[PDB]
């Protein structure tokens, strides 16, 4: 009896107790989120607390089977993920400070309110308060007030916490043999022991920046064009060569530019494609929306939604008294139980999202054959890219025409193609410099390169230099502007949103070619191509059993993240942007500011 | 002369755990295999060696009605020359098996919202099960090189696991009520007959 064999049996017993306990926690989180009461809250804590104390126990029994004596990479991955210590490696005092800080920052953000200056009785939460201003208002001072207040009330409290948060999270990382907390966060993408498919944690920074260089021309043109249109909407405030003020970008931070479509639409006379009205005419309910969605995956050769799915899922808001969290999520409870929780109104937004979340479900059903610890996306950015390419194909005119939601008499003209690609680029392209820079600033804070007395300084220096965005009010080192964003004060890795973006277009271009689609990549609909669903499936069923480099190659035929598909999707907008910016200025200046 | 108690085995109130697969020996009675349908949602009727069509023809020395419960994914394992946790360690069928396999979904009866851990299977065993053997020992399974001393611990795992059937599970993780009909055929009078 060797130690690889004893590890086999140890995981075999784990794989069966883990499946049984993880289910009870999943069905306790389900019964709370669907039926929020003070009884469900207690049990979701209960079953989770047993699970968090079962994993913690099992972690210690696993350390006894050293990795170097295990040669089956499938076994190695399970042991490696089970031997994660995390906060355990910190002392019972420091492991308590960190969880006090994480709970304090999360509550300061999610419960953070700022109250009117003219009216110190009226206050506003981030939602549906200030975010309602950032999205729908086109006044300058109404936007500056919310932007500056949110970062000076919520931000200033989070600053001393984030300073301690950085210190402890580093100590946790350095104790688990990681350089810094950022290096710990880049371990998601690491690969070892598989020649031809290996990948070091430092290679992610090389990859992310190398690809971002190829993005820069497309972004500098979307930036310059958006600046020109913004300059015509806030005339006295915006320079023709300087960065965009951070409070005029459509949300609180500038993460997505989707809200600037009202100000930037190239051919506003021509209409947007909105099949919401057509769905109402034909008597469509949420039942139909997911049935049509289930039909889409069946067309490419993927299975039907499980018989349990329809019985147990929450496809409509129960409304009335029984309240819920309506945020759309796809639940892989395990043991064959799959569910979607979605408060679906009959619109086009929720039609596409049902395709998106059911895309997660199809991924979960595909890799369900795997061991418990290997039932997940190949890396973090895989799972969300799978859902997004479902809304990519389903939202096209071709798919909408072939289900009876768009008349075959509507004609796809080049001006609407530009209208489409821009509203995609505001969301998709505009977030890439915001995402890359933000995780760059966190990576460098953890690695030690940015001193505490420079945190906000090097932030807005990089906001000007990379994102092309400038602060409207100068900020000293008592602000924590990154902390005012959810993902930063709630301890989530953010680079996935950059990698997920590049991954999804790699998939879509590889699937559509296997479907023999001819034309621009943004017109493609993978429907009815079983060759495409086969190619996607052979990656979906892997889960974490294979390195993310091999899984990416089984779809696109390349071992590494690439950006050419993303540019190729946006190329028709790219040359049209090079045209409409003929006599505008492309690029920005890093020492312009609206505050003098 | 008398009907074989096919009512007993197929109806029952509780069936068995597969590791302690429960055999009813059927002899000297009239067999009426056509009644074998309880209108269950995922009914299976694979038969090997003998022909399932017109199964009320051939006499046999005995008819062993083996009954137990397993989850749907494992129902395919109840067949000649299979593998997996059920056929490896719990209930093996021979290569030249000459009987019938009759399963049906029972989520109605054996699930529980709190979880039903009464039905067990045998997760580990030191050797593969010979055809129609039964293991009911609770010997603490030694996996490592130190002896276990009849108490569970490191590399010393209890060899029986519970299914924990809940009504919210899936088709393959739901309890199915298998009934094997092993048709022995010896030099004997072969009393088990009946049109
Ligand atoms: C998680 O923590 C455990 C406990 O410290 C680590 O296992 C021990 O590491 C020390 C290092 O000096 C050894 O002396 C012990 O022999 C190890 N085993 C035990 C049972 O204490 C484990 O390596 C840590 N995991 C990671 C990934 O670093
Ligand atoms: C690793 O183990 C699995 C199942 O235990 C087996 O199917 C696979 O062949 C093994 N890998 C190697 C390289 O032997
Ligand atoms: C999916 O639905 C179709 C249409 O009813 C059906 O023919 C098919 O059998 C279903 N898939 C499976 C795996 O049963
Ligand atoms: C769900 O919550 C409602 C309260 O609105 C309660 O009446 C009902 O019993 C709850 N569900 C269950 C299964 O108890
Ligand atoms: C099974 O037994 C129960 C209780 O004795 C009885 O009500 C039922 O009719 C039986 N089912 C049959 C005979 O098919
Ligand atoms: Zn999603």
């Amino acid at each position: 009896s060797t130690i690889e064999e004893q590890a086999k049996t140890f995981l075999d017993k784990f794989n069966h107790e883990a499946e049984d306990l993880f289910y009870q926690s999943s069905l306790a989180s389900w019964n709370y989120n669907t039926n929020i009461t003070e009884e469900n809250v207690q049990n979701m804590n209960n079953a989770g607390d047993k699970w968090s104390a079962f994993l913690k126990e099992q972690s210690t029994l696993a350390q006894m089977y050293p990795l170097q004596e295990i040669q089956n990479l499938t076994v190695k991955l399970q042991l490696q993920a089970l031997q994660q210590n995390g906060s355990s490696v910190l002392s019972e005092d420091k492991s308590k400070r960190l969880n006090t800080i994480l709970n304090t920052m999360s509550t300061i953000y999610s419960t953070g309110k700022v109250c009117n200056p003219d009216n110190p009785q009226e206050c506003l939460l981030l939602e549906p308060g200030l975010n309602e201003i950032m999205a729908n208002s086109l006044d300058y001072n109404e936007r500056l007030w919310a932007w500056e207040s949110w970062r000076s009330e919520v931000g200033k409290q989070l600053r001393p916490l984030y300073e301690e948060y950085v210190v402890l999270k580093n100590e946790m990382a350095r104790a688990n043999h990681y350089e810094d907390y950022g290096d710990y966060w880049r371990g998601d993408y690491e690969v070892n022991g598989v020649d031809g498919y290996d990948y070091s944690r430092g290679q992610l920074i090389e990859d992310v920046e190398h690809t971002f260089e190829e993005i820069k021309p497309l972004y500098e043109h979307l930036h310059a064009y958006v600046r020109a249109k913004l300059m015509n909407a806030y005339p006295s405030y915006i320079s023709p060569i300087g960065c965009l003020p951070a409070h005029l970008l459509g949300d609180m931070w500038g993460r997505f530019w989707t809200n600037l479509y009202s100000l930037t639409v190239p051919f506003g006379q021509k209409p947007n494609i909105d099949v919401t009205d057509a769905m109402v005419d034909q008597a469509w309910d949420a039942q139909r929306i997911f049935k049509e969605a289930e039909k889409f995956f069946v067309s490419v050769g993927l299975p039907n939604m499980t018989q349990g799915f329809w019985e147990n899922s929450m496809l409509t808001d129960p409304g009335n008294v029984q309240k819920a969290v309506c945020h759309p999520t796809a639940w892989d409870l395990g043991k064959g139980d799959f569910r979607i929780l979605m408060c679906t109104k009959v619109t086009m937004d929720d039609f596409l999202t049902a395709h998106h979340e059911m895309g997660h479900i199809q991924y979960d059903m595909a890799y369900a054959a795997q061991p418990f610890l290997l039932r997940n996306g190949a890396n973090e950015g895989f799972h969300e890219a799978v859902g997004e390419i479902m809304s990519l194909s389903a939202a096209t005119p071709k798919h909408l025409k072939s289900i009876g939601l768009l008349s075959p008499d509507f004609q796809e003209d080049n001006e609407t193609e530009i209208n489409f690609l821009l509203k995609q680029a505001l969301t998709i392209v505009g977030t890439l410099p915001f995402t890359y820079m933000l995780e760059k600033w966190r990576w460098m804070v953890f690695k030690g390169e940015i001193p505490k007395d420079q945190w906000m300084k090097k932030w807005w220096e990089m906001k000007r230099e990379i994102v092309g965005v400038v602060e409207p009010v100068p900020h000293d080192e008592t602000y924590c502007d990154p902390a005012s964003l959810f993902h930063v004060s709630n301890d989530y890795s953010f680079i996935r949103y950059y990698t997920r973006t590049l991954y999804q277009f790699q998939f879509q271009e590889a699937l559509c070619q296997a479907a023999k689609h001819e034309g621009p990549l943004h017109k493609c609909d993978i429907s009815n191509s079983t060759e495409a669903g086969q190619k996607l499936f052979n990656m979906l069923r892997l889960g974490k059993s294979e390195p993310w480099t091999l899984a990416l190659e089984n779809v696109v035929g390349a071992k590494n993240m690439n950006v050419r598909p993303l540019l190729n999707y946006f190329e028709p907008l790219f040359t049209w942007l090079k045209d409409q910016n003929k006599n505008s200025f492309v690029g920005w200046s890093t020492d312009w500011s609206p505050y003098a | 002369t008398n009907l074989c108690p096919f009512d007993e085995v197929f109806n029952a109130t509780t069936f068995a755990s597969v590791y302690a697969w429960n055999r009813k020996r059927i002899s000297n009675c009239v067999a009426d295999y056509s009644v074998l349908y309880n209108f269950a949602p995922f009914f299976a009727f694979k038969c090997y060696g003998v022909s399932p069509t017109k199964l009320n023809d051939l006499c046999f020395t005995n008819v062993y009605a083996d009954s137990f419960v397993i989850r749907g994914n494992e129902v395919s394992q109840i067949a000649p020359g299979q593998t997996g946790n059920i056929a490896d360690y719990n209930y093996k069928l021979p290569d030249d098996f000459t009987g019938c396999v009759i399963a049906w979904n029972s989520n109605k009866l054996d699930s529980t919202v709190g979880g039903n851990y009464n039905y067990r299977y045998r997760l580990f065993r030191k050797s593969k099960l010979k055809p129609f053997e039964r293991d009911i020992s609770t010997e603490i399974y030694q996996a490592g090189n130190k002896p276990c001393n009849g108490v569970a611990g490191v590399n010393c795992y209890f060899p029986l696991q519970s299914y924990g059937f809940r009504p919210t599970y899936g088709v393959g993780h739901q309890p199915y009520r298998v009934v094997v009909l092993s048709f022995e055929l010896l030099h004997a009078p072969a009393t088990v007959c009946g049109p």
